[PDB]
């Protein structure tokens, strides 16, 4: 109801006559919490790192604290 | 447009010994009085959480203790730091188990290689499981609610905990480890 | 029309019925709720107002029951918005906000972006900005945030000086992104075309002092500000060491383990090694110090798991020992009471924090309201740790209200016409409730002559004479009914160890004797070894 | 330890405390179980505050509200050494029965709200407030006599104003919310199973993912077994 | 210990009254029998200080140099004068002093006392 | 039109679980069901007796 932008209230109604023409050649906002009761089941991708700088990049610290498969 | 402004970092792992091993549990005790018993270790080292036992060597005057979770192997470290047992300044950091400590025994004789295995995990996505909890005693159909400790583990057998039955049996352990501790059977 | 057609609809009644049936579901909220929106669809200004106070009353009905949903909040702050009146859609972001006790990150955000479109004023919409900051602003995903407020300064402010001051602030705050704002002032310290704008960086003392560059320098100038660029971009490194080396260290050790930022349902479990992470982020946060940021993480724990009691317990732990405020204790154990399913353990320690308060109108006041909860039976509960931890606290009490009775100055704490029936009709129960012998140890404690008659006479003799067949079977019952005759200090020895033998034993039956001797032998065994033999002949 | 000695000891030692903040309200709450008991206690206390300064407002459904707005300092060193003494007499010493006389070895304690646009050691601001718009102060344990020295060096820091007319009203209005949810959330506690839950749906839902993730735990044990020994 | 803080925690709330009770704390330190057995309860060391020369001493602290990472005493960068405190509408006043660092050396310098190899496998 | 309703109010035998004014907590049903609802948790109600 929020992120999708489509299905809002405040934006949602202008998104469609923001479709293009379209002249030649989804995720409904209905869901609910039944749907993926348990968020991890080998579902999800864990956390993209931060970035870093690419001028700094030998700033980083070289080694790890523990170990990481 | 080759180049980017940022990128994601990359870095060296640590050769991965007991110390950067992010799934070790058991905890080197050592600065023990050898007069100490390990029964009596396990009074120690039980209230911080679920314990699965190696072993306290003879006349090493150094044990160690392992336990499920890492959380309660570290609230044990942070919480018995310099503690006297037998009037003797405990001192106490990560160390392996005993087979472990074998392979490495069989390798510092011989100087060759010295390469860890570390301990296996969990599996883990657990939603029964709360870390750091005791199963103070042993039908149970429960709800399986959230706030409730569903699972929990037996002094090697899983067991579904009942909420209502573990406090009084706690309790009844309680007030009986009182009067056997007092003349002397319990120790 | 359309309402009375949704009225006389059977979907309307049975989802509803539902949801009334079925309160903390929230997966009959969200269809009763679903449903009742889709058939409203052309929801604008136009539709008759009776089904937009039903859709509004719902919603409404629906965050009471579920304080932490932003999605929600932001939602039906949006339906307010497109049906035409901002100031309700400002008063629910309030209520939101204040739901989360002003820190979250999402309602902030997606209130703010609300806020620059309807709010003039430029000085109050930065209010808006500042009181943002000091809750949510060290969020570790609060980057975005500052996006928006250094998008607003860059808009408004004609002067540039703000736009310095604050990703000055963004520059040393452990965030995900760091970079970002790294080269927005990495790129304006290249812009910088003249001696006079690196007073806008720091003031003109501490240039000439600490890196001794002068903005009065007069003469050729192009290479002198070329080597203060250098020297500038330098120490802009090292603050890019420094929060870099913390950045990687939260994100390699914690909020890379953390696969869940959001509050799900009461029914939603959460995996063990997210609870430890969890645990071990919070323990790693208190270590740093900082109290905005340590009540952040509280917070932001706190909502993809509220219902444990878990954070709960903790965030009152360290807030009563760390910053040792006991009222802020008390008000997070308050407001844990609601979320919590378990309950107990909070109210225990609630308990205590209260005695140890001093206020003593309000603990006796919240047992009476947990003896309404139950009809005035608590003694018929069948989870044990209420009654007791109720009954214990009730006791204090009681001790305190009315003087004591008995001779020796001795209180009487749970020997009393009101608390004593409690007790005598929780022990009628026998095998169906579980307490039991912990609540009989405990009337073994009063130590006495006036006291060891009353407790003989009124429980441990009339248990004998309605005979019960599982307290007599119980080893621990006549264990307890020996320890309290031989602690007494009234009796000599003589009387003790004969009182013991002469009556007490022999009122065994042989039948119960294989169970009611392993633990009454280890009364004799201990206290009285010489008579150990008459034992053994008996059974 | 006497409270007239030491108001007058207070007022020749604090440096011009006759004079009224502008904009100055205070609300401290109590509860007391006889009526009887606190009704003769705040008539003999109306006596020297003029009723304007100080206002009781009772809420029946027992709690009073204590409304102090308008005040000098050393009223207020009056009045709430008055009161959160007179709490702690009850369970103290019920044979007192002297109002303005404080008996010895008692150490007062409290909290009291003030609202939250306030400009500013024994009296401290709590983090993690409840009653949305206000503040609440804890007095941690004290001799009364180092109460009013402390609470005089308290009032002469907070320089505060602009309040609504009503606000008191909306005091009331978040006070009585908040202990009605946690007296909703109380009587909520025994209903948990079955209730409101919709328990048969939530078990088929999680009993087969729980049964796995006990499977993974008997495995977890064997596979410690091998690496142990 | 957490059965004698238990029990007497019980045995107190029986057998005792609060005009006993609120005689009983000093308050020079921090005690009370319903409370600090149960802050007391897992931790054997605990003592209830209240000070603040806690907060100027920090940093030098074991706990501070292990936080994420126990057992591994590392050395952690960090700006002296820190901003982060400072609200952006109390910045604006006077123009900020330039970051003063410290600890900015030992970024890769990360040591461990070993205890289990020297003590025990070196014996 | 509609009846609304707190089934905590209700099962803790407390005497406002119903009113015509929209209050806080109260769930919208519809006015001929309330009684149905009410057997809905009998059972319940049951069940503590």
């Amino acid at each position: 109801k929020v992120f999708v932008d489509a299905n809002r209230f405040d934006i949602g109604d202008l998104v469609k006559a923001s479709k293009l023409p379209q002249r030649a050649n989804s995720r409904s906002r209905d869901e609910t919490c039944e749907s993926n009761p348990f968020p991890r089941l080998n579902n999800p991708k864990k956390l993209e790192p931060p970035k870093i700088l690419s001028q700094w990049s030998n700033t980083i610290p070289k080694t790890s604290i523990f170990y990481s498969v | 447009n080759h180049m980017s402004q940022f990128i994601y970092p990359v870095q060296q792992q640590p050769s991965l010994n007991h110390f950067t091993d992010p799934n070790n549990t058991t905890v080197f005790i050592g600065g023990l009085s050898s007069l100490v018993t390990e029964d009596e270790l396990r009074a120690y080292f039980q209230p911080f959480g679920t314990i699965v036992y190696v072993k306290i060597p003879v006349g090493k005057c150094c044990g160690f203790v392992q336990y499920v979770d890492r959380l309660s192997a570290e609230a044990a470290i942070a919480g018995m730091q310099g503690f006297p047992i037998a009037n003797s300044r405990v001192r106490l950091s990560w160390g392996r188990s005993a087979k472990q400590t074998a392979l490495l025994q069989q390798a510092m004789l011989s100087n060759s290689l010295q390469v860890q295995q570390q301990q296996p995990g969990l599996q883990q996505p657990n939603y029964g499981y709360i870390p750091s909890s005791t199963c103070e005693a042993p039908n149970v159909s429960s709800t399986m609610l959230p706030g409730c400790q569903i699972l929990n583990y037996s002094n090697g057998q899983q067991v579904i905990m009942q909420g209502s039955e573990a406090v009084v049996n706690s309790t009844n352990a309680m007030l009986n480890r009182l009067e056997q501790g007092s003349n002397g059977f319990m120790f | 029309d359309k309402y009375t057609a949704l009225i006389h609809d059977e979907n309307f009644s049975t989802l509803t019925l539902n949801v009334s049936r079925y309160p903390k579901s929230l997966a009959y909220w969200e269809k009763l709720l679903n449903y009742i929106v889709k058939a409203s669809a052309p929801i604008c200004k136009s539709t008759e107002p009776q089904l937009l106070k039903l859709i509004r009353c719902t919603y409404s009905s629906m965050l009471n029951e579920f304080p932490y949903l932003e999605n929600y909040y932001i939602d039906f702050a949006l339906l307010e918005y497109k049906l035409g009146n901002v100031s309700m859609s400002h008063k629910i972001f309030q209520r939101g906000l204040q739901a989360f006790n002003q820190r979250s990150l999402l309602l902030w955000t997606s209130y703010l972006k609300f806020c620059n479109n309807v709010i003039s004023h430029q000085k109050q919409l930065f209010k808006k900005y500042e009181t943002a900051e000091e809750y949510v602003g060290l969020h570790f995903f609060s980057g975005e945030f500052w996006d928006l407020y250094l998008e607003q300064i860059s808009s408004r402010c004609t002067s540039s000086k703000k736009y310095w001051n604050v990703l000055r602030k963004i520059l040393e705050i452990p965030l995900h992104s760091f970079s970002k704002f790294y080269a927005l002032w990495l790129q304006r310290i290249d812009d910088i075309m003249d001696l006079k704008q690196l007073s806008q960086l720091t003031s003109k003392d501490e240039l000439l002092k600490k890196l001794k560059i002068d903005i009065n320098y007069s003469g050729r100038k192009g290479p002198y500000l070329q080597d203060a660029k250098k020297k500038l971009k330098k120490i802009t490194k090292e603050m890019y060491m420094v929060v870099q080396y913390q950045v990687l260290e939260i994100y390699s050790i914690f909020e890379s383990k953390i696969y869940i930022n959001y509050y799900t349902s009461p029914e939603t479990l959460v995996s063990s090694d997210e609870i430890e992470t969890w645990i071990k982020y919070l323990d790693y946060t208190i270590t740093l110090q900082t109290d905005s940021l340590t009540h952040l993480n509280f917070q932001r724990a706190l909502l993809p798991l509220a219902h444990y009691d878990l954070v709960w317990i903790k965030y009152s732990k360290w807030l009563i020992n760390s910053k040792n405020d006991l009222l802020g204790a008390k008000n997070v154990l308050l407001m844990g009471l609601k979320f919590s399913l378990k309950k107990t353990e909070i109210i225990k320690l609630l308990y205590s924090v209260i005695c140890k308060l001093n206020e003593y109108v309000l603990l006796r006041n919240l047992l009476e309201k947990i003896e309404s909860s139950y009809s005035d039976n608590v003694e018929n509960v069948d989870d044990f740790e209420i009654f007791w931890d109720y009954l214990q606290f009730k006791t204090f009490c009681q001790n305190s209200l009315y003087s004591s009775r008995y001779s020796d100055s001795q209180s009487n704490g749970l020997l009393n016409k009101e608390l004593f029936d409690k007790v005598w009709k929780r022990l009628s129960c026998k095998e169906k409730k579980s307490g039991q012998e912990i609540l009989l140890n405990n009337l073994v404690q009063f130590y006495s002559k006036d006291t060891v008659e009353f407790v003989e006479k009124n429980i441990f003799q009339k248990i004998i004479e309605f005979g019960w067949e599982y307290y007599l079977q119980n080893g621990m019952f006549w264990n307890c009914y020996c320890r309290l005759i031989y602690f007494d200090t009234s009796r000599s020895y003589l009387d003790k160890r004969q009182y013991i033998v002469r009556k007490i034993w022999p009122q065994i039956d042989k039948k119960f004797a294989q169970s009611v001797l392993p633990s009454l032998t280890e009364f004799c065994e201990s206290y009285f070894p010489e008579e150990m033999d008459t034992l053994e002949e008996m059974f | 330890f006497d409270i007239w000695k030491n108001l007058d000891r207070i007022r020749s030692t604090k440096k011009n405390a006759g004079q009224f903040i502008k904009g100055s309200l205070l609300i401290l709450p109590m509860r007391t179980e006889d009526k009887q008991q606190f009704d003769e206690c705040m008539d003999e206390l109306h006596k020297y505050i003029s009723k304007d300064i100080l206002r009781c407002y009772p809420q029946k459904e027992m709690l009073f509200y204590i409304v102090l707005k308008d005040f000098n300092i050393l009223d207020s060193c009056f009045v709430l050494s008055v009161l959160l003494a007179f709490q702690k007499r009850l369970w103290m010493a019920p044979s007192e029965k002297s109002y303005f006389r404080v008996p010895k070895n008692i150490n007062l304690t409290g909290s009291f709200y003030l609202p939250k646009n306030i400009e500013t050691s024994s009296i401290v601001e709590v983090g993690f407030n409840v009653v949305p718009d206000f503040q609440q102060f804890q007095v941690k344990a004290c001799h009364v006599s180092k109460f009013m020295n402390e609470l005089s060096n308290f009032f002469s820091q907070v320089e505060f104003g602009k309040c609504e007319a009503n606000v008191i009203n909306y005091f009331k209005r978040e006070y009585n919310r908040t202990y009605s949810q946690i007296s909703l959330a109380l009587y909520e506690l025994p209903l948990i199973g079955d209730g409101l839950f919709d328990i048969k749906s939530y078990i088929s839902k999680t009993r087969p993912i729980i049964e796995t993730s006990k499977a993974q735990m008997i495995k977890h044990i064997s596979e410690m077994k091998a690496y142990n020994e | 210990m957490n059965d004698i803080l238990t029990d007497y925690k019980t045995f107190y709330l029986t057998h005792s009254n609060i005009v006993t009770y609120e005689s009983s704390i000093i308050d020079s330190n921090t005690f009370d029998p319903i409370l600090y057995p149960e802050l007391k309860m897992s931790n054997p060391k605990y003592d209830p200080v209240l000070n603040t020369t806690a907060n100027v001493d920090w940093h030098k602290k074991t706990e501070w140099k292990e936080a994420g990472h126990i057992g591994i005493t590392t050395e952690r960068p960090q700006i002296s004068n820190s901003i982060i405190e400072c609200n952006s509408g109390t910045l604006i006043q006077k123009p900020i002093s330039l970051p003063n660092f410290r600890n900015l050396e030992k970024i890769n310098q990360v040591k461990i006392n070993d205890l289990y190899t020297e003590e025990f496998l070196k014996e | 039109d509609i009846v609304f309703v707190s089934p905590q109010l209700y099962l803790s035998s407390q005497e406002g679980w119903k009113s015509d004014s929209a209050k806080s907590g109260f769930i919208p049903i519809l006015k001929n069901d309330l009684q149905r609802f009410q057997d809905s948790l009998k059972h319940i109600v049951d069940a503590r007796n």
